[PDB]
Protein backbone atom coordinates (compact mmCIF):
# COMPACT_ATOMS: atom_id res chain seq x y z
CA UNK A 1 0.00 0.00 0.00
CA UNK A 2 1.14 3.98 -0.31
CA UNK A 3 -1.44 5.41 2.05
CA UNK A 4 -4.15 5.02 4.98
CA UNK A 5 -7.46 6.24 4.65
CA UNK A 6 -9.01 4.94 7.78
CA UNK A 7 -9.96 5.68 11.32
CA UNK A 8 -6.44 5.42 12.50
CA UNK A 9 -5.31 6.09 16.11
CA UNK A 10 -2.33 8.28 16.60
CA UNK A 11 0.14 7.04 19.43
CA UNK A 12 4.00 6.32 20.34
CA UNK A 13 3.94 2.65 19.43
CA UNK A 14 3.24 3.97 15.19
CA UNK A 15 5.04 7.98 15.44
CA UNK A 16 8.54 6.27 15.06
CA UNK A 17 8.13 3.65 12.03
CA UNK A 18 4.80 5.95 10.29
CA UNK A 19 5.15 9.69 9.74
CA UNK A 20 1.04 10.92 9.82
CA UNK A 21 -0.92 14.12 9.35
CA UNK A 22 -2.35 16.43 11.41
CA UNK A 23 -5.66 14.87 12.71
CA UNK A 24 -8.93 15.68 11.26
CA UNK A 25 -11.16 14.57 14.28
CA UNK A 26 -10.21 14.31 17.95
CA UNK A 27 -12.04 11.23 19.96
CA UNK A 28 -11.68 9.86 22.51
CA UNK A 29 -12.63 6.07 25.28
CA UNK A 30 -15.65 4.82 26.23
CA UNK A 31 -18.02 1.93 27.37
CA UNK A 32 -20.89 0.20 26.31
CA UNK A 33 -23.66 -1.11 28.20
CA UNK A 34 -27.07 -2.02 28.11
CA UNK A 35 -30.11 0.06 28.60
CA UNK B 1 -1.54 34.15 27.99
CA UNK B 2 -3.18 34.20 31.60
CA UNK B 3 -3.48 30.54 32.40
CA UNK B 4 -0.55 28.81 29.80
CA UNK B 5 1.79 31.49 30.84
CA UNK B 6 2.26 34.18 33.94
CA UNK B 7 5.14 36.57 34.12
CA UNK B 8 5.44 38.46 37.60
CA UNK B 9 8.12 39.72 39.88
CA UNK B 10 11.25 38.40 41.80
CA UNK B 11 11.68 37.93 45.32
CA UNK B 12 11.48 40.74 47.84
CA UNK B 13 14.98 40.63 48.60
CA UNK B 14 16.49 37.76 47.03
CA UNK B 15 16.21 37.89 43.29
CA UNK B 16 16.27 34.30 42.75
CA UNK B 17 12.63 33.47 42.49
CA UNK B 18 10.31 30.64 43.79
CA UNK B 19 11.95 27.37 43.24
CA UNK B 20 9.42 25.64 40.46
CA UNK B 21 9.64 28.60 38.26
CA UNK B 22 11.66 30.12 35.28
CA UNK B 23 13.96 32.97 35.19
CA UNK B 24 12.78 34.96 32.15
CA UNK B 25 14.09 38.53 31.33
CA UNK B 26 12.25 40.13 28.55
CA UNK B 27 13.72 42.04 25.70
CA UNK B 28 11.87 45.71 25.98
CA UNK B 29 14.91 46.42 23.47
CA UNK B 30 12.64 49.04 21.38
CA UNK B 31 15.39 51.11 20.08
CA UNK B 32 18.85 50.46 19.36
CA UNK B 33 20.19 53.13 16.80
CA UNK B 34 20.18 55.80 19.56
CA UNK B 35 19.67 54.18 22.48
CA UNK B 36 22.50 52.71 25.10
CA UNK B 37 20.76 49.82 27.02
CA UNK B 38 17.19 48.69 27.96
CA UNK B 39 17.53 47.56 31.84
CA UNK B 40 16.52 43.98 31.49
CA UNK B 41 14.43 43.67 35.01
CA UNK B 42 14.87 39.93 36.10
CA UNK B 43 11.26 39.05 35.97
CA UNK B 44 9.97 34.52 36.32
CA UNK B 45 7.94 32.79 34.78
CA UNK B 46 5.73 30.08 35.76
CA UNK B 47 2.47 27.85 34.25
CA UNK B 48 1.39 25.27 31.89
CA UNK B 49 3.11 25.69 29.01
CA UNK B 50 6.76 26.54 31.26
CA UNK B 51 5.84 22.91 32.92
CA UNK B 52 5.43 21.09 30.01
CA UNK B 53 8.91 23.74 28.45
CA UNK B 54 10.66 21.97 32.32
CA UNK B 55 9.14 18.06 31.03
CA UNK B 56 10.85 18.65 27.66
CA UNK B 57 14.23 19.54 28.40
CA UNK B 58 14.24 16.74 31.61
CA UNK B 59 12.95 14.42 28.28
CA UNK B 60 14.88 14.88 25.22
CA UNK B 61 18.25 16.99 27.12
CA UNK B 62 18.83 20.05 25.78
CA UNK B 63 19.02 23.91 27.59
CA UNK B 64 17.00 26.98 26.87
CA UNK B 65 16.43 30.85 28.11
CA UNK B 66 13.13 32.43 27.64
CA UNK B 67 12.78 35.79 26.76
CA UNK B 68 9.42 37.90 25.63
CA UNK B 69 8.37 39.37 22.57
CA UNK B 70 7.26 42.87 21.87
CA UNK B 71 6.27 43.01 18.62
CA UNK B 72 2.67 42.28 18.35
CA UNK B 73 1.09 39.65 20.16
CA UNK B 74 1.14 36.42 17.89
CA UNK B 75 1.46 37.19 14.43
CA UNK B 76 -0.44 38.77 11.28
CA UNK B 77 1.66 40.02 8.86
CA UNK B 78 1.51 44.14 7.69
CA UNK B 79 2.20 43.58 3.93
CA UNK B 80 4.62 41.15 4.36
CA UNK B 81 6.68 41.26 6.92
CA UNK B 82 5.52 39.19 10.04
CA UNK B 83 5.80 39.93 13.77
CA UNK B 84 5.36 38.43 17.02
CA UNK B 85 6.26 34.82 17.89
CA UNK B 86 5.98 33.66 14.25
CA UNK B 87 8.25 36.32 13.00
CA UNK B 88 10.76 35.77 15.38
CA UNK B 89 10.88 32.14 14.29
CA UNK B 90 10.84 33.36 10.62
CA UNK B 91 13.50 35.30 11.08
CA UNK B 92 16.02 32.87 12.85
CA UNK B 93 15.92 35.10 15.67
CA UNK B 94 15.12 32.34 17.95
CA UNK B 95 14.85 28.37 17.43
CA UNK B 96 11.63 27.63 19.29
CA UNK B 97 8.68 29.48 20.42
CA UNK B 98 5.89 28.21 22.59
CA UNK B 99 2.92 29.30 24.40
CA UNK B 100 -0.38 30.22 22.90
CA UNK B 101 -0.33 29.46 19.54
CA UNK B 102 -2.76 28.04 17.48
CA UNK B 103 -2.62 26.06 14.21
CA UNK B 104 -3.57 27.02 10.41
CA UNK B 105 -2.75 26.91 7.17
CA UNK B 106 -1.46 30.59 6.67
CA UNK B 107 1.22 30.12 9.51
CA UNK B 108 1.96 26.42 8.94
CA UNK B 109 3.34 26.94 5.33
CA UNK B 110 6.25 29.42 6.85
CA UNK B 111 6.72 27.33 10.22
CA UNK B 112 7.00 23.80 11.37
CA UNK B 113 4.38 22.83 14.05
CA UNK B 114 4.16 19.70 16.78
CA UNK B 115 1.26 17.47 17.44
CA UNK B 116 -0.95 19.36 19.29
CA UNK B 117 -0.88 19.25 22.89
CA UNK B 118 -3.88 21.23 23.31
CA UNK B 119 -7.07 21.34 22.21
CA UNK B 120 -8.82 24.04 20.75
CA UNK B 121 -11.45 25.90 18.68
CA UNK B 122 -13.51 28.81 18.42
CA UNK B 123 -16.61 29.29 20.99
CA UNK B 124 -18.37 32.18 22.04
CA UNK B 125 -19.18 33.48 25.72
CA UNK B 126 -23.13 34.53 26.22
CA UNK B 127 -23.87 36.83 28.98
CA UNK B 128 -25.85 34.84 31.29
CA UNK B 129 -29.30 32.86 31.49
CA UNK B 130 -29.18 29.07 24.39
CA UNK B 131 -29.73 32.53 22.14
CA UNK B 132 -27.52 32.29 19.10
CA UNK B 133 -27.15 29.00 16.94
CA UNK B 134 -23.04 29.29 16.51
CA UNK B 135 -21.70 31.11 13.37
CA UNK B 136 -25.07 30.02 10.82
CA UNK B 137 -28.21 31.83 12.82
CA UNK B 138 -28.86 34.61 10.92
CA UNK B 139 -28.15 37.57 13.34
CA UNK B 140 -24.83 36.96 13.25
CA UNK B 141 -24.06 36.59 9.66
CA UNK B 142 -26.97 39.41 8.48
CA UNK B 143 -26.18 41.90 10.80
CA UNK B 144 -29.37 43.88 9.72
CA UNK B 145 -31.79 43.44 12.69
CA UNK B 146 -33.95 46.20 14.85
CA UNK B 147 -32.22 44.70 17.23
CA UNK B 148 -29.20 44.35 16.34
CA UNK B 149 -26.98 41.82 18.37
CA UNK B 150 -23.29 43.43 17.95
CA UNK B 151 -19.91 43.37 18.49
CA UNK B 152 -18.19 40.01 19.08
CA UNK B 153 -15.60 40.48 20.55
CA UNK B 154 -12.52 39.21 18.15
CA UNK B 155 -9.34 40.94 19.79
CA UNK B 156 -7.52 42.52 16.44
CA UNK B 157 -4.66 41.17 14.31
CA UNK B 158 -5.28 37.73 16.30
CA UNK B 159 -6.43 33.95 14.29
CA UNK B 160 -9.97 33.82 14.62
CA UNK B 161 -10.03 37.43 13.19
CA UNK B 162 -8.34 35.54 9.88
CA UNK B 163 -10.80 33.42 9.56
CA UNK B 164 -13.83 35.55 10.08
CA UNK B 165 -12.16 37.87 7.40
CA UNK B 166 -11.57 35.24 5.03
CA UNK B 167 -14.37 33.42 5.01
CA UNK B 168 -17.52 35.83 6.20
CA UNK B 169 -16.45 39.10 4.70
CA UNK B 170 -20.42 40.21 5.95
CA UNK B 171 -19.55 39.70 10.09
CA UNK B 172 -15.77 41.74 9.61
CA UNK B 173 -18.03 44.24 7.93
CA UNK B 174 -20.20 44.80 10.95
CA UNK B 175 -17.94 43.51 13.50
CA UNK B 176 -16.15 46.99 14.44
CA UNK B 177 -17.38 48.08 17.65
CA UNK B 178 -14.44 45.51 19.54
CA UNK B 179 -12.73 45.54 22.39
CA UNK B 180 -9.05 46.90 22.31
CA UNK B 181 -7.57 44.74 24.83
CA UNK B 182 -7.66 40.61 25.97
CA UNK B 183 -10.42 38.55 27.31
CA UNK B 184 -10.07 40.56 31.14
CA UNK B 185 -11.61 44.00 29.54
CA UNK B 186 -14.06 42.39 26.91
CA UNK B 187 -15.55 39.77 30.22
CA UNK B 188 -15.98 43.05 32.36
CA UNK B 189 -17.63 45.25 28.91
CA UNK B 190 -20.12 42.75 28.66
CA UNK B 191 -20.46 42.01 32.50
CA UNK B 192 -21.27 45.85 32.50
CA UNK B 193 -23.53 45.52 29.47
CA UNK B 194 -21.24 46.69 26.74
CA UNK B 195 -21.66 44.05 24.47
CA UNK B 196 -23.85 40.60 25.20
CA UNK B 197 -21.59 38.24 23.29
CA UNK B 198 -17.50 37.07 23.04
CA UNK B 199 -16.45 35.44 20.10
CA UNK B 200 -12.93 34.43 20.76
CA UNK B 201 -10.89 30.87 21.61
CA UNK B 202 -11.83 27.75 23.01
CA UNK B 203 -9.91 26.69 26.01
CA UNK B 204 -9.16 30.66 27.36
CA UNK B 205 -13.59 30.80 26.98
CA UNK B 206 -13.86 27.93 28.69
CA UNK B 207 -11.35 28.58 31.90
CA UNK B 208 -12.82 31.79 32.09
CA UNK B 209 -16.63 30.33 32.54
CA UNK B 210 -14.77 27.63 35.14
CA UNK B 211 -13.28 30.65 37.38
CA UNK B 212 -15.67 33.16 38.32
CA UNK B 213 -17.96 34.47 40.71
CA UNK B 214 -21.49 32.27 40.38
CA UNK B 215 -20.32 31.61 36.46
CA UNK B 216 -21.43 32.99 32.91
CA UNK B 217 -22.04 30.49 30.48
CA UNK B 218 -20.96 29.93 26.60
CA UNK B 219 -23.32 28.48 24.53
CA UNK B 220 -23.60 24.48 24.15
CA UNK B 221 -20.09 23.62 25.16
CA UNK B 222 -19.50 20.33 23.38
CA UNK B 223 -20.71 21.95 20.09
CA UNK B 224 -19.38 25.26 20.67
CA UNK B 225 -15.94 24.03 19.13
CA UNK B 226 -16.04 25.61 15.84
CA UNK B 227 -12.82 24.87 13.35
CA UNK B 228 -11.41 23.10 15.45
CA UNK B 229 -7.08 23.64 15.64
CA UNK B 230 -5.14 22.82 18.19
CA UNK B 231 -1.51 24.39 20.05
CA UNK B 232 1.84 23.68 18.93
CA UNK B 233 5.61 24.70 19.08
CA UNK B 234 6.49 26.81 16.72
CA UNK B 235 10.07 25.72 15.25
CA UNK B 236 12.33 27.09 11.80
CA UNK B 237 11.39 24.92 8.64
CA UNK B 238 13.02 21.59 8.48
CA UNK B 239 15.63 21.15 11.76
CA UNK B 240 16.06 17.80 13.34
CA UNK B 241 14.47 18.81 16.61
CA UNK B 242 11.12 18.31 15.20
CA UNK B 243 11.42 14.10 15.24
CA UNK B 244 12.51 14.04 18.76
CA UNK B 245 10.35 16.43 20.88
CA UNK B 246 6.74 15.30 18.46
CA UNK B 247 7.79 12.14 19.29
CA UNK B 248 8.25 12.94 23.26
CA UNK B 249 5.02 15.01 23.21
CA UNK B 250 2.99 11.72 22.36
CA UNK B 251 4.59 10.16 25.13
CA UNK B 252 3.17 12.42 27.67
CA UNK B 253 -0.19 12.01 26.28
CA UNK B 254 0.23 8.09 26.43
CA UNK B 255 1.65 8.58 30.09
CA UNK B 256 -1.03 10.60 31.89
CA UNK B 257 1.59 13.06 32.69
CA UNK B 258 0.02 15.85 30.74
CA UNK B 259 -3.47 14.52 32.65
CA UNK B 260 -2.20 15.53 35.69
CA UNK B 261 -1.44 18.95 34.95
CA UNK B 262 -4.94 19.55 33.74
CA UNK B 263 -6.50 18.82 37.50
CA UNK B 264 -3.43 20.97 38.83
CA UNK B 265 -3.40 24.30 36.35
CA UNK B 266 -6.72 24.19 34.44
CA UNK B 267 -9.59 23.83 37.07
CA UNK B 268 -12.44 25.93 38.12
CA UNK B 269 -15.63 25.24 40.69
CA UNK B 270 -18.34 26.27 38.02
C1 LIG C 1 22.74 25.01 31.87
O1 LIG C 1 22.06 23.93 32.42
C2 LIG C 1 20.80 24.07 32.82
O2 LIG C 1 20.43 25.12 33.07
C3 LIG C 1 19.96 23.03 33.05
C4 LIG C 1 19.49 22.24 32.06
C5 LIG C 1 18.69 21.18 32.34
C6 LIG C 1 18.29 20.93 33.58
C7 LIG C 1 17.53 19.88 33.97
C8 LIG C 1 16.05 19.88 34.11
C9 LIG C 1 15.16 20.91 34.49
C10 LIG C 1 14.29 20.82 35.67
O3 LIG C 1 15.07 21.93 33.87
C11 LIG C 1 15.96 18.71 34.69
O4 LIG C 1 14.82 18.24 35.20
C12 LIG C 1 16.90 17.87 33.86
O5 LIG C 1 16.75 16.70 33.62
N1 LIG C 1 17.86 18.72 33.41
C13 LIG C 1 18.94 18.39 32.58
C14 LIG C 1 19.42 17.02 32.63
C15 LIG C 1 20.47 16.74 31.63
C16 LIG C 1 21.08 15.59 31.42
C17 LIG C 1 20.91 14.36 32.10
N2 LIG C 1 21.96 15.69 30.43
C18 LIG C 1 21.94 16.91 29.96
C19 LIG C 1 22.64 17.47 28.96
C20 LIG C 1 22.45 18.74 28.66
C21 LIG C 1 21.53 19.44 29.37
C22 LIG C 1 20.82 18.86 30.37
C23 LIG C 1 21.01 17.59 30.70
C24 LIG C 1 18.76 21.71 34.52
C25 LIG C 1 19.56 22.75 34.27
Amino acid sequence: ADMIVAPLTINNERAQYIEFSKPFKYQGLTILVKK
Amino acid sequence: ERPFVIVESPDPGTGGCVPNTVPCRRQSNHTFSSGDVAPYTKLCCKGFCIDILKKLARVVKFSYDLYLVTNGKHGKRVRGVWNGMIGEVYYKRADMAIGSLTINEERSEIVDFSVPFVETGISVMVARSDTVSGLSDKKFQRPQDQYPPFRFGTVPNGSTERNIRSNYRDMHTHMVKFNQRSVEDALTSLKMGKLDAFIYDAAVLNYMAGKDEGCKLVTIGSGKVFATTGYGIAMQKDSHWKRAIDLALLQFLGDGETQKLETVWLSGIC
